[PDB]
DNA sequence: CTGCCGAAGCGAGCACTACTGTCACACCTATTTTAAGCCCTTCAATCAAATCATCTTTTGGTTAGGATA
């Protein structure tokens, strides 16, 4: 049955149907209310539990099959005064010395060698994006009723890798993490992508630099498809969209290329609940016909009242890797906007130029072409990352 | 089977067979007149000559 | 009280490589000696592809040579 298990330790899991998995999760939670989106009561010190005692002791007695006095005794025993070694007025910026923790000892070792004038700072720890996009959306609610997450809705964590891979490291990957709902279709995920592959442009305009093409790649081609468990999900909402998967099925199935039989289907025909997908196992998405993306279902879980309940942000970005700007070779500090080939002035081919370093170098006051070269408008993937 | 663009072989390796034969027969003539072939199996010599040709037409 | 001969349907001849009873002679290997070439293993000396350490080229941020707004 749909019983998640590790195919490999902490790397990937077995395949299961998302809808059946969500139904199983709800069946173990429906009626209990632990999957609800309403704020429940929270634990407190025994000196203030009197107000909540009336509402809590009876339920505790019912669930634990103990007496009301036994429930009160358990509540008094399990009070936070027995656990709160830290008072509520203590700042987290200083290590409490009255401790026996090895973890805090290692923390002290880390902090002591970062207090010198050369080392003391409040800079980034190891990354910044995750908390910034968590606190910006965690615990919030939408301004419109139609943008309400359904109670018990599945939350799927999807990692989309960039087209610019390091091709020098293999442990870590360049990717951005998108959160999607089970009921959502793949169309809303595809339309939410802001990859630079949608912004690609071209054309040789060394003679007339001001005649750059009017239409970006997104305005000329709209082909995009997902690929899960051997199924292609190709967009066809627009005439610019083409079923790219037919060429792949023609090429691959004609020979033993190392992959099995595939099937073709439209992009809007399936929701995230209809997928039978693995977790952690990479999958394929493609758009523009040459921009492939690695798709990893990192995590899946039911919605929680403390999560982002605002659907206007969904698909919600939570994590993102960084790409560095491609800067021109003239001033070696400004991000390039043009690329040239066969350039007599440039020391190397290809050479990257910024608008400032491009126009006045390759043209005079009247804009007349100088020297021999070919020029193309350039969009930096490291900028629009 | 290097004279055909079979799917099992990349097209990078396909060459005109005429130049192939010319290069190979002159290579084996070189081998013959240098006493290499006498008293030995010819087949490996022919294979080696086809090798030197096949690398010579595209060392790139 | 027994017996002859017709009617219709059958048929013919022409159109300038499986075993067995023997039998002797093949098959078979006892070793010698070269002269250049042999197949396979099997390790050792040399090599070159890939990986680690460190100098250095450049991409975000701090400093005090350097500046407007
Ligand atoms: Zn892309
Ligand atoms: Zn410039």
């Amino acid at each position: 049955c749909n019983f998640p298990e590790y195919e490999l330790p902490e790397l990937n899991t077995r395949a299961f149907h998302v809808g059946a998995f969500g139904e199983l999760w709800r069946g173990r939670l429906r009626g209990a209310g632990d999957l609800s989106l309403r704020e429940p009561p929270a634990s407190a010190l025994p000196g203030s539990q009197a107000a909540d005692s009336d509402r809590e002791d009876a339920a505790v007695a019912r669930d634990l099959d103990c007496s009301l006095e036994a429930a009160a005794e358990l509540r008094a025993v399990c009070g936070l005064d027995k656990l709160k070694c830290l008072e509520d007025g203590e700042d987290p910026e200083v290590i409490p010395e009255n401790t026996d923790l090895v973890t805090l000892g290692v923390r002290k070792r880390f902090l002591e060698h970062r207090e010198e004038t050369i080392t003391i700072d409040r800079a980034c720890r190891q990354e910044t994006f995750v908390y910034e996009m968590e606190s910006h959306a965690i615990g919030k609610k939408p301004e419109n009723s139609a943008d309400m997450i359904e109670e018990g809705e599945l939350i799927l964590s999807v990692n989309i890798l960039y087209p610019v891979i390091f091709h020098k490291h293999k442990e870590h990957k360049p990717y951005q993490t998108m959160l999607v709902l089970g009921s959502q279709k793949l169309t809303q995920l595809r339309d939410s992508i802001r990859c630079v592959s949608d912004l690609q442009i071209g054309g040789e305009f060394s003679n007339t630099p001001d005649q750059a093409p009017e239409h970006i790649s997104k305005d000329l081609y709209k082909s995009a498809f997902f690929y899960f468990e051997g199924t292609f999900y190709n967009d066809k909402r627009y005439p610019e969209c083409r079923d790219l998967s037919r060429t792949i099925i023609e090429w691959s199935e004609s020979h033993d290329r190392g992959y099995g039989k595939f099937q073709t289907a439209r992009m809007e025909d399936f929701t995230f609940n209809d997928l039978c997908i693995k977790l952690g196992f990479p999958y394929l998405y493609c758009h523009q016909g040459d921009c492939e993306h690695v798709i990893v279902i990192t995590d899946i879980r039911l919605v929680h009242h403390d999560d982002c309940l605002d659907r206007t942000l969904y698909p919600l970005l939570i994590k993102k890797h960084w790409l560095w700007t491609r800067k021109c070779f003239v001033c070696k500090m400004y991000t390039a906007r043009w690329v040239t080939n066969n350039d007599s002035f440039a020391p190397e081919d290809p050479c990257f130029f910024c608008d400032v370093c491009f126009r006045m170098l390759h043209y005079d006051s009247e804009g007349n072409k100088l020297g021999e070269f070919l020029a193309y408008p350039y969009v930096d993937p490291g900028t629009f990352n | 089977k290097l004279f055909q663009a079979s799917p099992s072989v990349p097209a990078k390796y396909v060459e005109d067979k005429e130049k192939m034969l010319s290069r190979t027969m002159q290579l084996v003539e070189l081998a013959n007149e240098t006493w290499l072939v006498t008293g030995r199996h010819p087949l490996p010599v022919i294979t080696a000559a086809t090798f030197l040709a096949w690398q010579s037409l595209q060392p790139a």
